[PDB]
Order: structure tokens, then C-alpha cells, then sequence
């Protein structure tokens, strides 16, 4: 039961698989793009707006 | 005709995020699909006759 996604999340960068599906979160925000470890992240179900 | 390789090999996922079996147009269910216990859907089409 996550809400919404801190920006403090997306201040590491070392994330690689980020399992994040079937959850709350309203939307993903954009500093998703700092990451690059990033090689696979379930964003399926949730309360996503958009991508 | 269905040894728990095969049924490996048709594991799939959903709609829904859920370990899915698609079973298409078959006689029966076999007892090795329930001999799978990670299993977290079903999916039977047109099986009939199945008890």
C-alpha cells in the first residue's frame, strides 16, 4: 500500500528491477529517468496514469 | 500427453500479474496440472465434460 513514489526513491541509482506492480502508487514520477540500472520494472495494474 | 515439463513450458502470466496455465480445447484436466502448486490462475477453454 504505497500512495505515491518519493523522489527519494528515484535519488539512488543503483536500481535494477523495480517490482512496483499491483500497487497504489498514483503515478511514476519522471526522475525515473535518473535511472539506468533499470534493466526491468513491473509498472503492470497500479493507479498509473501514464507512463 | 501433459508431464509437468510441458505444463512448465506452458507456464505463462496475465492480464491480472498471476501464474496462468492456457489450456485450449482439451479433453480433460489432468491431475499433473495440480501437481503444480506455484501455480495463481486457471485458464480452461472449452474443456467441457470436466469434473
Amino acid at each position: 500500500r504505497i500512495e505515491a513514489l518519493p523522489p527519494e526513491l528515484f535519488q539512488c541509482r543503483k536500481l535494477r528491477a523495480l517490482h512496483l506492480g499491483n500497487n497504489v502508487l498514483q503515478s511514476l514520477p519522471s526522475r525515473v529517468g535518473e535511472l539506468t540500472n533499470l534493466t526491468q520494472i513491473e509498472l503492470r495494474g497500479n493507479r498509473l496514469e501514464c507512463l | 500427453e501433459w508431464t509437468p515439463d510441458k505444463l512448465r513450458q506452458k507456464l505463462q502470466t496475465n492480464a491480472h500479474n498471476r501464474l496462468e496455465l492456457p489450456l485450449i480445447m482439451l479433453s480433460g484436466l489432468p491431475d499433473t496440472v495440480f501437481e503444480i502448486t506455484e501455480l495463481q490462475s486457471l485458464k480452461l477453454e472449452i474443456i467441457k465434460n470436466v469434473m
